[PDB]
């Protein structure tokens, strides 16, 4: 295989790539958020209606108190990941009832009125891709137990987060929601990632245009993917794969006559029958530990899996994050949070440079006998005139002392340039 | 308050307890007692009975040692996650929203505690906001100015710069403005004056 | 043991028993009369028990988890049957889980589909912005776990003793 394609990165002395432009990507990050939670009666699960059965069970001691504490704390564990994960605002944040965002359009992510369950048609695309099996599980001792917080809530809770990010940016986050204006709050996460206001404003229609484009994109994707819901469907198939196969243990011999505990009873005396109804207990009581063991196991990858959508979040929904490739792939701006079958899908919008050019490039310049460097950008020469700007985006202007600072003569630094610095 | 220290102990207490008990558990056996066992058959039913007990009481401590290594992992991503927050919360100062407190985080204190750790942290939570009028831009001289470090307001006659978390509001001059192209590419620029702090200096 | 229902299923001539995916009988065909039954096990739950601190009070109530109150103050929720809270039109925060957005609190105890938070419209237009004046130092507490009690186990011991 192939590990990517071969680039070469025309590295010189003084030459400086500067991007002329940029795109906006959103992308999915698809996280498991909690569990089917599953309560086991051990007695029933082991024994049945067989009153001889529990009689000889009990002299195992406490471990069906154990396995039963075990599930029960993996429930309430599922419950608590939910609250962490979602409940996370304590003020349900409403959108206002005209839909202007300054060019934006947020109607997929946005509850669609329309629909009885309240969702976006991104979370509805979602709920419909993630899918009496049900009724033997229930019949043989083991119960699912209802999600605390119903799918209606948890859209809620994602549809107060996206009104919080949308109306206040980060604001809600980290105290009282304060509004403002989603092209001035657009301008401060462009301000975030080093890049000036006025490349914000002076782009609006496209880089609203490039959102609607990244959303619809976004859509599609989904719908056209079998696998983009794989974490999900896949922790749904373990849960109903292991309670199938722990059903399914109750039809193994385990080294004795029959499987069927009636027939044991109905066919032997006592003195053997204890014998074997021993052997189907010792039989029964490792398989329920092995399936305890694998849910506890589960549990913990799906409690860091929780924890860590917890964390993004806090750190990509409720604010801005400088960590590389924590919020998406590029200069992460902002994310959205949607709701979905155990678990959350994050749209990070995220800022990528495009469209970059060769620049001749000096570490400063040399004025009156004094260096000059960039308080904020880079020195860049398009082949006769010096200019400065900033780093992320190519906005020439001319080099003044305004945008450069004095630090030493022109002696010490290696490879300084002669230029002239306009003075106001 | 201290609910997951005295949790982990409780734990911790309760998976011994059990351990304890589960040798009073026959396990398919006459007794529970080995000394009873050997004082009461001979070696030939006597091995099978002490079987009996062996491979219960092997199975209680392999439950144990197991759920004793879960709840390590646990314990372990707790503590990882613990000297993350010491380390970013108290020897430095975090920009991660909510991972130190709620809030615009400041600085953070340790506190010893049994099996663990309590982090005081202090944070700057924003009050008394107050309305006013923004605009993108402020336009004069057929220049468009935009703030270096803060937001243009209005108290609803005239026009002020100020820093974006504390209400303080400043002349709009050229030091704490600076210009990109005209007028006519903005949407929503307002025109308002500029002030030049050169202008008494030169005209004095 | 369990309840024989009316089936929709067409056997084929041949056949006398039925089997679910799982290898659980889920239908039989009656041998004196031509017709097949849907064999379903008999009604079974969790007893759950909602109760405040004996501190404030002695009433409890009881949740039969997964059991329509039919084939059992008593109100059906999504978890099951609750008998001895009464169901509240009003929303609050959550006290005791019930489960499928139910909650339980003691006032009697009383059910209700529990309150997500207080409702906040955020006064959002083009060009007004707002700007915080004042600020309050808050300091919060985080308690975390650093370790466990350090056990060491004696195999010979504890399986055989002396
Ligand atoms: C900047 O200039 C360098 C060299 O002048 C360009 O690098 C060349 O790219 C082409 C196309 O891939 C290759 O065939 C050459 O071998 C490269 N030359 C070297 C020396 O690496 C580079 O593409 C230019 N950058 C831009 C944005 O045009
Ligand atoms: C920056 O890139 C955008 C697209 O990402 C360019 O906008 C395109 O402009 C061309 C021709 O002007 C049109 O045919 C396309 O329809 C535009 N696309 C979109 C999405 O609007 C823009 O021109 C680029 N700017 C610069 C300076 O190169
Ligand atoms: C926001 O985007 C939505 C969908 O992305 C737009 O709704 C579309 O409107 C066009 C024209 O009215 C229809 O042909 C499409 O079928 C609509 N799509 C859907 C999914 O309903 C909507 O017009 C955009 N603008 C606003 C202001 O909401
Ligand atoms: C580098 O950029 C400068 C500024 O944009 C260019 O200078 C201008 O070039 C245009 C067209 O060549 C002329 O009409 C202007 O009169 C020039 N302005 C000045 C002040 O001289 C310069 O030509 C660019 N250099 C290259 C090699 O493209
Ligand atoms: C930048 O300017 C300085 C001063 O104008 C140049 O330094 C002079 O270089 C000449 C020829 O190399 C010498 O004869 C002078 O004695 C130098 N004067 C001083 C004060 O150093 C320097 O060479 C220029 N650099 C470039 C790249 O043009
Ligand atoms: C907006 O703020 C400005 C500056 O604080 C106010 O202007 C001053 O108002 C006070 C009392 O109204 C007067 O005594 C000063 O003489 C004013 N200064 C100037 C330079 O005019 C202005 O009144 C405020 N506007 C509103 C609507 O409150
Ligand atoms: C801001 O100032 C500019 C220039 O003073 C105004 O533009 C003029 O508007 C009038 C009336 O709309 C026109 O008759 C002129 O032709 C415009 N001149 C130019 C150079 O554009 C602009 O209207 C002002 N904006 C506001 C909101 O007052
Ligand atoms: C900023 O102004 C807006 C509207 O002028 C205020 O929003 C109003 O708040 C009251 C009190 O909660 C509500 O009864 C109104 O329905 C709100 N109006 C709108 C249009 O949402 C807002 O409170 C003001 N901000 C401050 C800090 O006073
Ligand atoms: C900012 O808030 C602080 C309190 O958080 C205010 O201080 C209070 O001032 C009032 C009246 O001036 C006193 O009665 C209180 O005792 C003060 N509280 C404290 C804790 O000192 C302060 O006045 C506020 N500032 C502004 C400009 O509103
Ligand atoms: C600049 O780079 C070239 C090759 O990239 C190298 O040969 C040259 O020595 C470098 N300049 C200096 C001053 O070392
Ligand atoms: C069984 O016997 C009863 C009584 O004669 C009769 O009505 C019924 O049709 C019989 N069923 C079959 C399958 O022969
Ligand atoms: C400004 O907002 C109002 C409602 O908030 C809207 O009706 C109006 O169209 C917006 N202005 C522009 C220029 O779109």
């Amino acid at each position: 295989m192939s590990l990517g394609a071969e680039n070469s990165v025309a590295y010189s002395n003084n030459s400086i790539a500067i991007p002329t432009n940029f795109t906006i990507s959103v992308t999915t990050e698809i996280l498991p958020v909690s569990m089917t939670k599953t309560s086991v009666d051990c007695t029933m699960y082991i024994c049945g209606d067989s009153t001889e059965c529990s009689n000889l069970l009990l002299q195992y001691g406490s471990f069906c108190t154990q396995l039963k504490r075990a599930l029960t704390g993996i429930a309430v564990e599922q419950d608590k990941n939910t609250q962490e994960v979602f409940a996370q605002v304590k003020q349900i944040y409403k959108t206002p009832p005209i839909k202007y965002f300054g060019g934006f359009n947020f109607s997929q992510i946005l509850p669609d009125p329309s629909k009885p369950s309240k969702r976006s048609p991104i979370e509805d695309l979602l709920f419909n891709k993630v899918t009496d099996l049900i009724c033997a599980q229930k019949f043989n001792g083991l119960t699912v137990l209802p999600p605390l917080l119903t799918d209606e809530m948890i859209a809620q809770y994602t549809s107060a987060l996206l009104a919080g990010t949308i109306t206040s940016g980060w604001t809600f986050g980290a105290g009282p929601a304060l509004q403002i204006p989603f092209p001035m709050q657009m301008a401060y996460r462009f301000n975030g990632i080093g890049v000036t206001q006025n490349v914000l404003y002076e782009n609006q229609k496209l880089i609203a245009n490039q959102f609607n484009s990244a959303i619809g994109k976004i859509q599609d994707s989904l719908s056209s993917t079998p696998s983009a819901l794989g974490k999900l469907q896949d922790v749904v198939n373990h849960n109903a794969q292991a309670l199938n196969t722990l059903v399914k243990q109750l039809s193994s011999k385990f080294g004795a006559i029959s499987s069927v505990l009636n027939d044991i009873l109905s066919r032997l005396d006592p003195p053997e029958a204890e014998v074997q109804i021993d052997r189907l207990i010792t039989g029964r009581l490792q398989s329920l530990q092995t399936y305890v063991t694998q849910q506890l196991i589960r549990a913990a990858e799906i409690r860091a899996s929780a924890n860590l959508a917890a964390t993004k979040m806090s750190e990509c929904v409720l604010g801005q994050s400088k960590r590389v490739d924590f919020c998406g792939k590029g200069y992460h701006l902002m994310s959205f949070p949607q709701s979905a079958p155990h678990g959350v899908v994050f749209l990070h919008v995220t800022y990528v440079p495009a469209q970059e050019k060769n620049f001749t490039t000096a570490p400063a310049i040399c004025h009156d006998g004094k260096a000059h460097f960039p308080r904020e950008g880079v020195f860049v020469s398009n082949g006769t005139h010096w200019f400065v700007t900033q780093r992320n985006f190519y906005e020439p202007q001319i080099i003044t002392t305004d945008n450069t600072f004095v630090s030493g003569n022109c002696d010490v630094v290696i490879g300084i340039v002669n230029n002239t610095v306009y003075d106001p | 308050a201290l609910g997951k220290l005295q949790d982990v102990v409780n734990h911790n207490a309760q998976a011994l307890n059990t351990l304890v008990k589960q040798l009073s558990s026959k396990f398919g056996a006459i007794s529970s007692v080995l000394n009873d066992i050997l004082s009461r058959l001979d070696p030939p039913e006597a091995e099978v009975q002490i079987d009996r007990l062996i491979t219960g009481r092997l199975q209680s401590l392999q439950t144990y040692v197991t759920q004793q290594l879960i709840r390590a992992a646990e314990i372990r991503a707790s503590a990882n996650l613990a000297a993350t927050k010491m380390s970013e919360c108290v020897l430095g100062q975090s920009k991660r929203v909510d991972f130190c407190g709620k809030g615009y985080h400041l600085m953070s204190f340790p506190q010893s505690a049994p099996h663990g750790v309590v982090f005081l942290h202090v944070t700057y939570v924003p009050a008394q906001e107050k309305n006013f009028t923004t605009a993108p831009a402020i336009c004069h001289d057929g220049k468009a100015h935009f703030p270096r470090e803060g937001v243009f307001v209005s108290n609803g006659t005239h026009w002020f710069v100020t820093q974006r978390n504390f209400y303080e509001p400043q002349i709009i001059t050229t030091d704490n403005t600076f210009v990109s192209g005209n007028c006519d590419v903005v949407i929503g620029i307002v025109n308002n004056t500029v002030y030049d702090p050169l202008q008494p200096e030169l005209d004095s | 043991t369990g309840v024989l229902t009316e089936s929709n299923k067409k056997f084929l001539p041949f056949q006398q028993f039925g089997r679910d995916i799982a290898d659980t009988t889920d239908a039989v065909r009656d041998p004196q009369t031509l017709e097949i039954l849907d064999i379903t096990p008999c009604s079974f739950g969790g007893v759950s028990v909602i109760t405040p601190g004996t501190n404030t009070s002695n009433q409890v109530a009881v949740l039969y988890q997964g059991v329509n109150c039919t084939e059992v103050n008593v109100f059906q929720t999504r978890a099951g049957c609750l008998i001895g809270a009464e169901y509240v039109n009003n929303s609050y925060e959550c006290d005791i889980p019930i489960g499928a957005g139910i909650c339980a609190s003691y006032q009697s105890i009383i059910a209700y589909t529990m309150s997500l938070g207080a409702e906040n419209s955020v006064a959002y237009s083009n060009n007004s912005i707002a700007i915080p004046t004042n600020f309050t130092i808050s300091v919060t507490t985080e308690i975390l776990p650093v370790s466990m009690t350090k056990t060491s186990v004696d195999c010979t011991m504890y399986i055989c003793g002396d």
